[PDB]
DNA sequence: GCTCTAGCACCGCTTAAACGCACGTACGCGCTGTCCCCCGCGTTTTAACCGCCAAGGGGATTACTCCCTAGTCTCCAGGCACG
């Protein structure tokens, strides 16, 4: 008997095949991507919590992360991310 | 002595002004007279929309600036700067007509 | 009697899980309320990040003509970009080594 | 009613303005009549087509829509009046 | 008891119509039958091209400190881009003029 | 009222509001965009018809337009276009 | 068991014998004629289709392909083709 | 019980096919419908064009003192007519080579 | 199986004979390199198109029919191979 | 001294002989192998009939030779009998690549 | 899924193509003179632009009613495969 350990397996595999169908994966690289997504997630999450404390809002909306991604993410990366999330949330509200 | 700019300096100023400019470079009513004249050569008593005159204007000037860009390349090809009828004939013969 | 199941990722057209990140923000204990656009926004951000870095890593793997991505490809991918360098200056990569960086004085002549 | 000479109505300094838009610095004196000729020949090339659409449409008035269609037939497609 | 009229463009997550593009494919007389991927794919490539050229148009307008887009900005935006120029070599823009492309020897010394 | 002259009006304004919220649109630039969409749609539809006749196919689906995008649009734009078109058709299959 | 290939073989041979009874013909020249007939037929068909599109006509008429002959076929061959086509339809409807 | 089978091309007094060109337009997807005089006119146009180029081809074969037409004769025929060159200027030929065209300064003395 | 550098297989005297058909009297030694380069460019375009045609047709052998289709697309229509 | 012509006379004979000539100017086997070289540069295991190799052949001399009429029209425009590469890429640019 | 056929693979002579060197002649082009020709600017004219007003030709729309045209069943006959 084994307990399942959660990871970011199929999502990184699918996004790689969406960007490069003919490029393979090694498992140590897969661990590096697991640690990357966990690290950046906790960075944004902690910054969002600090903003919620800071403006005394009891909530984290899309606007808090919008603020947080010009906080941590730089510039063109941040503005492309803002655009991606903006179109994502418009598709989400349309669905 | 009245001030006089050197030959070519005012030419370059015209170049910079008109590259910066976007407006029409032909008087519109003599253009309309000419296009009505050449339309009358093929079919009598034709009528022109003013927007159609403007469209023939912009297509014509675009054709002309493309040909003149080609002849500038032909002129700098020929170690010269004064464009010549041989440059225009060359550009048209290269373009395939 | 019941609506058919559609994931929020398919509603947003993302393939990172919106529900997983929403759970992990609930149980990451960062606020007692979270706006609904927040986790899908974050998942889209990580989607852009992972897509960017997998473009870079796949391109590097083609440049060293290897079919499978390796942490060396990842470490070249991060370290050959400026804004990812600022994003991950303090990050250690296992078996990624170091970017090829020779100073000009170390060269002969 | 009939018009005989409006090819000279496209004035020489107007051609100079066009050539400045074409980036020409120095223009020979024999250029201008040739430009009149080639613009003239181009106008037969365009307008026989345009009149041909117009007489296909059983109409008498030239429209800009047919101008766009004639220009795109020769592969010199004109944006700004289609649709 | 009919389902709510929800749009195929939002099913694509896009804005250019599946409906209008499919209609002009059917009534443009290009094939007897048209697959469902055809109008969504072609609307997607038009939306990509449109987004790219209005990105360059907006940057061109803000470079000229102006707010509203003008065909001068459009023509500038097209012939800064090599693959757009190769796409639109034989197309003339209304009121766009010519981008400053001045050959070097005719410039003064 | 008059008959409706169909265009791409609201679509160009909403895609601009996605990509640049603050800038405005002139009528001349909007006519340029209408004629651009007309030209590119005409090119791709005509080449799709060409591939329909060429492979003796009465059917035009996304695969022939992927063929046509690989034909007409050069390189970078081609693979970009294939990427978001593939994302679009996958979200179409997922409705 | 092989499949029939449609060509312009005896038709071009017949009009060849009408214009020059005493001459011969090669297969390479026949490929040239077959591709020529296909290309000119396609050009006329494409311009006729575009003309029917422009003037909202849902049918292909002899008048508009005559228009197409004025368009594609230049100059004096155009009016010869007009004479030939009008004569042909005259003896066709009289038949 | 039935009328005798009569070819429509010979009804028009032409050799080129009313039937094959009509069916090929109807399956060529240029409209939904075709007028009755349209394929007769198209066949007449094609028969005229082929008659002209075959007349010049027989002339070229007689000039080369040959009986059977060669694509060299066809290229010689097409390039020696200005209006056919205006028709076929962008068309490349198989085994036709080039028309004899030596320039003024290319010739010696 | 794999090849590296067969582009000189189109030899220099082949290019000279081509220019003799093109009516070039004197062909500089600098010329042959960009002729090979532009020939690479043109064939890269044509074979890209042709490979796209064949991969659309789910085949593994290029036909000359797809070649003349690629020449229809790019604007160099060729006669005589079943187009 | 042995028999030897002035420069250009043999060139004129070459020009006349291969404007008269209808046969193929380039070698078959390295052309087919170069086609294969570009083929496996794009997708491996790609095959060609001899007719397709002939078709790409015919396209190659058509394209290249047409560039040479355009090129020597450029060369006679530049008052020169010796062609230089700048003629070729300027001609390609005027053609509208 | 089958099949069958020309491309792929491998094999064996044959000098034409290639190629390379060497003599030779022509080729491009810079300097510089020389001649010439069109731009810059000033002045003068004049209709272009503006702006303002009358009028009607036909573009466009709606309706009507009829010309026509693909489709299909069927039949037969000339073009394609084959020699």
């Amino acid at each position: 008997k084994r307990s399942r350990k959660e990871s970011y397996s199929v999502y990184v595999y699918k996004v790689l095949k969406q960007v490069h169908p003919d490029t393979g994966i090694s498992s140590k690289a897969m661990g590096i991507m697991n640690s990357f997504v966990n690290d950046i997630f906790e960075r944004i999450a902690g910054e969002a919590s600090r903003l919620a404390h800071y403006n005394k809002r009891s909530t984290i909306t899309s606007r808090e992360i919008q603020t947080a991604v010009r906080l941590l993410l730089p510039g063109e990366l941040a503005k492309h991310a803002v655009s991606e999330g903006t179109k994502a949330v418009t598709k989400y509200t349309s669905a | 002595k009245p001030h006089r700019y050197r030959p070519g300096t005012v030419a370059l100023r015209e170049i910079r002004r008109y590259q910066k400019s976007t407006e029409l470079l032909i008087r519109k009513l003599p253009f309309q007279r000419l296009v009505r004249e050449i339309a009358q050569d093929f079919k009598t008593d034709l009528r022109f929309q003013s927007s159609a005159v403007m469209a023939l204007q912009e297509a014509s000037e675009a054709y002309l600036v493309g040909l003149f860009e080609d002849t500038n390349l032909a002129a700098i090809h020929a170690k010269r700067v004064t464009i010549m009828p041989k440059d225009i004939q060359l550009a048209r013969r290269i373009r395939g007509e | 009697a019941r609506a058919k199941a559609k994931t929020r990722s398919s509603r947003a057209g993302l393939q990172f899980p919106v529900g997983r990140v929403h759970r992990l923000l609930r149980k990451g204990n960062y606020s007692e309320r979270v706006g609904a656009g927040a986790p899908v926004y974050l998942a889209a951000v990580l989607e852009y990040l992972t897509a960017e870095i997998l473009e870079l890593a796949g391109n590097a793997a083609r440049d060293n003509k290897k079919t499978r991505i390796i942490p060396r490809h990842l470490q070249l991918a991060i370290r050959n970009d400026e804004e990812l360098n600022k994003l991950l200056g303090r990050v250690t990569i296992a078996q990624g080594g170091v970017l090829p960086n020779i100073q000009a004085v170390l060269l002969p002549k | 009613k009939v018009l005989r000479d409006n090819i000279q109505g496209i004035t020489k300094p107007a051609i100079r303005r066009l050539a400045r838009r074409g980036g020409v610095k120095r223009i020979s004196g024999l250029i201008y009549e040739e430009t009149r000729g080639v613009l003239k020949v181009f106008l037969e090339n365009v307008i026989r087509d345009a009149v041909t659409y117009t007489e296909h449409a059983k109409r008498k008035t030239v429209t800009a829509m047919d101008v766009v269609y004639a220009l795109k037939r020769q592969g010199r497609t004109l944006y700004g009046f289609g649709g």
